[PDB]
């Protein structure tokens, strides 16, 4: 299957340039169509402009006189510059592929990217610090206990949180990060589980801060 | 450009429900039209295009209808892993533009939360300032009020919440909030309380722990 | 109303066709985007060619199943109607002589 990959997330200062690329595997970008499209957050879809794999381009009017788009096929790889940024421009950037109908492209976007957050701001990158958040009885309604991370003053979003490097998914709840009044972030990611399982199932919560290149697996204890 | 107006903006409806949303286009644009379903944290994924062409891999339940400017997409029979914000998106002519979205939850059930406390961690004390989480678990519907008491003292506008996703097999919700303080505030007050308002819960309910246990 | 380019006439008793990415005219006016259409048998039968999304089945999308109607397209077009080139208004615009890529296919008769 095709595979599009987005560059990594993290800010752009204001009146610079923001810069992604498109990485393109298990496909060709030759013969396609392929767009930018974004998303602020909590918005709807905006489409940035499109390139053929021999050059040629077209641009929303809304963006035209600062957006460029290029394509590089021996790295089948395509790419966004957007100048001039401000926090409008604060989004997930989306690379996507055109579907085909016979030799034709259509604007049906029928693969894309994961996405890459880009934040607008003047402020620094930012890791977070991660405190547990430990089993006790206040956590523990009978045969049920609850523990977790705090993934706490970090900029920018996002963070990504696992529990024992993958293994561990049922009952895991990772909320949405919310803005402090400091400008950093504060995110928790919490797990429910058997109550004869602590102390002896260990509880590691694996943090990601792309952004910082920031680590961290903190272990969970009770008490 | 073409505007794209999609309607309801929200909706719930139980497992096995008839699901059907409405997207309309400023200018006629024929069967140029896709959907696309939307997860939390995920791309948009295709799963109609030419208004009623089902995307290969993509359930049958789902179905697209319309030619001209009024479009529908159905879900006929709405599965617990169905919630997602969906969005139509004209295919006519350069821009291509997208709805504002639809927000499909899975009506289901009254569950009560459990409510779960955490007083702050001794390594974010060392460093000088305290979180205190409340956790609701596995609750619907979605509304819930929760409030912070510190020695009976309510809390206003001194924490901060927020809300997974529906679950996937359970299609119940859960929440955590938090209320910081600095240390110095913290090692004030005795009683930190949790209080939880809920339509599955009887009355208000309290959790609470005392610092230094 | 017209076509923008002659017709292509059918001396023989077989249907126009071509082979995928084969068929639309040059027309060094127009994109790469905008290289997709059909031909449509009037009323020897001529064949006039309209860009997507214009002339006497302006309705129809790409591939529809219409005797009379043949789908062409050029690596590069998009499926996308092509309003802004629209007919010829014969009375303003001479014909386009209708001329195929050097290496296309052309059944008999044609
Ligand atoms: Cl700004
Ligand atoms: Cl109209
Ligand atoms: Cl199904
Ligand atoms: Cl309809
Ligand atoms: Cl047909
Ligand atoms: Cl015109």
């Amino acid at each position: 299957q095709v595979q599009l990959q987005e560059s990594g997330p993290g800010l752009v200062k204001p009146s610079e340039t923001l810069s992604l690329t498109c990485t393109v595997s298990g496909g060709s970008i030759s013969s396609y169509y392929w767009s930018w499209i974004r998303q602020p957050p909590g918005k709807g879809l905006e489409w940035i402009g499109y390139v053929y794999y021999s050059g040629n381009t077209k641009y929303n009017p809304s963006l035209k006189s600062r957006v460029t788009i290029s394509v590089d096929t021996s790295k089948n790889q395509f790419s966004l510059k957007l100048g001039s940024v401000t926090a409008a421009d604060t989004a997930v950037y989306y690379c996507a592929r055109h579907s085909r109908i016979e030799v034709a492209g259509t604007l049906d976007f029928d693969y894309w990217g994961q996405g890459t957050l880009v934040t607008v701001s003047s402020a620094s990158t930012k890791g977070p610090s991660v405190f547990p958040l430990a089993p006790s009885s206040k956590s523990t309604s009978g045969g049920t206990a609850a523990l977790g991370c705090l993934v706490k003053d970090y900029f920018p979003e996002p963070v990504t949180v696992s529990w024992n490097s993958g293994a561990l998914t049922s009952g895991v709840h990772t909320f949405p990060a919310v803005l402090q009044s400091s400008g950093l972030y504060s995110l928790s990611s919490v797990v429910t589980v058997p109550s004869s399982s602590l102390g002896t199932q260990t509880y590691i919560c694996n943090v990601n801060h792309k952004p910082s290149n920031t680590k961290v697996d903190k272990r969970v204890e009770p008490k | 450009d073409i505007q794209m107006t999609q309607s309801p903006s929200s909706l719930s409806a139980s497992v096995g429900d008839r699901v059907t949303i409405t997207c309309r286009a400023s200018q006629s644009i024929r069967s140029y039209l896709n959907w696309y379903q939307q997860k939390r944290g995920k791309a948009p994924k295709l799963l109609i295009y030419a208004a009623s062409s089902l995307q290969s891999g993509v359930p049958s339940r789902f179905s697209g209808s319309g030619s001209g400017t009024d479009f529908t997409l159905t879900i006929s029979s709405l599965q617990p892993e169905d919630f997602a914000t969906y969005y139509c998106q004209q295919s006519y002519s350069t821009p291509p533009t997208f709805g504002q979205g639809t927000k499909v939850e899975i009506k289901r059930t009254v569950a009560a939360p459990s409510v779960f406390i955490f007083p702050p961690s001794d390594e974010q004390l060392k460093s000088g300032t305290a979180s205190v989480v409340c956790l609701l678990n596995n609750f619907y519907p979605r509304e819930a009020k929760v409030q912070w008491k510190v020695d009976n003292a309510l809390q206003s506008g001194n924490s901060q919440e927020s809300v997974t996703e529906q679950d996937s097999k359970d299609s119940t919700y859960s929440l955590s909030s938090t209320l910081t303080l600095s240390k110095a505030d913290y090692e004030k007050h005795k009683v930190y309380a949790c209080e939880v308002t809920h339509q599955g819960l009887s009355s208000p309910v309290t959790k609470s722990f005392n610092r230094g246990e | 109303t017209a076509s923008w380019f002659t017709a292509l006439t059918q001396h023989g008793k077989e249907d126009l066709k071509f082979p995928r990415g084969q068929g639309v005219p040059i027309n060094t006016n127009s994109s790469p985007d905008d290289q997709i259409g059909y031909y449509r048998r009037a009323t020897s039968p001529r064949w006039y060619f309209y860009y997507l999304g214009t002339g006497p089945e302006a309705g129809l999308p790409y591939g529809a199943n219409k005797d009379g109607i043949i789908w062409v397209a050029t690596e590069g077009a998009l499926n996308t109607p092509k309003d802004h080139i629209g007919t010829r208004n014969p009375a303003n615009n001479a014909a386009i002589v209708l001329q195929l890529p050097q290496g296309t296919t052309l059944p008999k008769g044609f």
